[PDB]
């Protein structure tokens, strides 16, 4: 199993409604989760089961998808959101990470 | 002789328009390996089992 | 819930290392934990995983047959047995905790990691 994240990099300004997607290449149904990666730091969990907001994360994040496609949306970009993002599946014990993506300031 | 009494439990939420999570699960998998109701209960007959 | 690692350094290819990661602030035996490394300029690649009871171990294909994963529930510690390190293993390693608590008598699924440690890079 392999997953592709598109786009690899994009730039946006404060308040932009950034939308990002990653493809699973197989029927994953709902076993997907999103992560936060501020470079120079270890990752953190953002959304699990592709739709649940973790208790330690602000409500400005949302996600949806099923089957083979999956999407992550940011309601409004804030100055600390500039960091690497990652999607990873758990429909198989040999779990894999996505191709990676980076958001940039503008 | 060794007999393995393996119990498998699996359940999931009903796929549909509602992405509810705190609700009770709707579909239930419970199996007992070679258990088969028409044949009767699975009784261990070997000296050792787990 | 704090995670701290150790064992970073430089060794000639073909040697062995004893990586470690200590955990505290939660019931150690109730959560599966995994090792993952990030190569310089690349993303995250999974190394190995283990169940809370330590009865089952998992490895990726590129990692298969090369290293051994172990854990000690008495001391709340994680160990990774580095063996025959190739040049492509030069990266930074992270120990993570699975979010689902499972009974000690149960072998179950994992995947939704929530807490991570500081990290420990290695060179070969
Ligand atoms: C309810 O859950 C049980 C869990 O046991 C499911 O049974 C499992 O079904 C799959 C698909 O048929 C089996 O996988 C394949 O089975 C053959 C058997 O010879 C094996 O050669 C393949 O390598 C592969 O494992 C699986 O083994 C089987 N497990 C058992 C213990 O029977 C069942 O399908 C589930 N049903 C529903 C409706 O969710
Ligand atoms: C096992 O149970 C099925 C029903 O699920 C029954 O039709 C079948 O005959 C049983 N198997 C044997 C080998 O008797």
């Amino acid at each position: 199993i392999q997953m592709t994240q598109s786009p690899s990099s994009l730039s946006a300004s404060v308040g932009d409604r950034v939308t990002i997607t990653c493809q699973a290449s197989q029927d994953i149904t709902t076993y997907l989760n999103w992560y936060q990666q501020k470079p120079g730091k270890a990752p953190k969990l953002l959304i699990y089961d592709a739709s649940n907001l973790e208790t330690g994360v602000p409500s400005r994040f949302s996600g949806s998808g099923s089957g083979t496609d999956f999407t992550l949306t940011i309601s409004s970009l804030q100055p600390e959101d500039i960091a690497t993002y990652y999607c990873q599946q758990y429909d198989n014990l040999f779990l894999t990470f996505g191709g990676g993506t980076k958001v940039e300031i503008k | 002789k060794h007999t393995f009494i393996v119990l498998y439990v699996n359940f999931e939420h009903r796929r549909g328009p509602g992405k509810c999570y705190n609700c009770r699960p709707a579909v239930i998998n419970i199996t007992l390996a070679n258990f088969n109701e028409t044949k009767g209960p699975l009784c261990v007959d070997t000296s050792h089992f787990t | 819930v704090q995670l701290v690692e150790s064992g970073g350094g430089l060794v000639q290819p073909g040697g062995s290392l004893r990586l470690s990661c200590a955990a505290s602030g939660f019931t150690f035996s109730s959560y599966a934990m995994s090792w993952v490394r990030q190569a310089p300029g690349k993303g995250l690649e999974w190394v190995s995983a283990i169940i809370g009871s330590g009865s089952n171990t998992y490895y990726a294909d590129s990692v298969k047959g090369r290293f051994t994963i172990s854990r000690d529930n008495a001391k709340n510690t994680l160990y990774l047995q580095m063996n025959s390190l190739r040049a492509e293993d030069t990266a930074v390693y992270y120990c993570a905790k699975d979010t689902t608590p499972r009974p000690l008598y149960s072998s179950g699924w994992y995947g939704s990691f929530d807490y991570w440690g500081q990290g420990t890079p290695v060179s070969v």
